[PDB]
């Protein structure tokens, strides 16, 4: 909210989910047992 | 910036192919025409 | 014996006549399959 | 079928971008009078 308000560009729509890591890279985590729950997503985008 | 030039020189290259195309049809089609004038006169001509 | 003469070089001219129109023809046929193709080619590079 | 997707949508950007670079390198390295008849140029205009 704060970020659209100080009209800094945001392209809309934007989750850490996206904006991070792409949708191949948490295909690959489905595959060592990376939960799809946001939490796990999350957690490794971080970790990266 | 490549496209751009290789497409103008093309276009020129279409243009002008274009152009004298036309102009053939049109002197073909003249060359028709005057040749069945003829014909008709030389068959007039057999005929006499 | 002057009139079939006549006869004869006019049925020459006609033939001559046909023979330029079919190569003027061929030729045109060539020069709008280039125009064609360089349409294609605008249509290519500007939808590029 | 979301799975087989995301395979196809990184696979066509892989071919796309390969397709790309086979324009940029094509249309420089080939000559004007040669660009207006090549066979490369117009297979790969029908496939982007």
């Amino acid at each position: 909210p704060d970020i659209i308000e100080k009209g800094i560009p945001i392209t809309e729509g934007i989750e850490p989910l996206k904006i991070l890591t792409t949708e191949a890279i948490k295909s690959k985590w489905k595959n060592e047992g990376l939960p799809a729950d946001p939490m796990s997503l999350e957690n490794a985008a971080i970790i990266t | 910036n490549i496209l751009a030039e290789t497409q103008n020189k093309v276009q020129g290259l279409q243009e002008e192919l274009k152009v004298k195309m036309v102009e053939v049809n049109k002197q073909r089609e003249e060359t028709d025409i005057l040749i069945e004038k003829v014909g008709k006169e030389s068959a007039l001509a057999e005929e006499e | 014996a002057e009139l079939n003469a006549r006869v004869n070089s006019l049925k020459r001219q006609l033939e001559e006549a046909e023979a330029r129109k079919m190569i003027v023809e061929q030729d045109a046929a060539r020069c709008q399959s280039r125009l064609s193709a360089a349409e294609n080619l605008v249509n290519g590079l500007a939808g590029e | 079928a979301k799975q087989d997707l995301v395979k196809k949508q990184n696979e066509y950007a892989v071919t796309l971008d390969k397709l790309e670079s086979d324009l940029l390198q094509s249309l420089s390295e080939a000559d004007p009078a040669t660009i207006l008849d090549n066979t490369e140029l117009i297979q790969n205009l029908d496939k982007t």
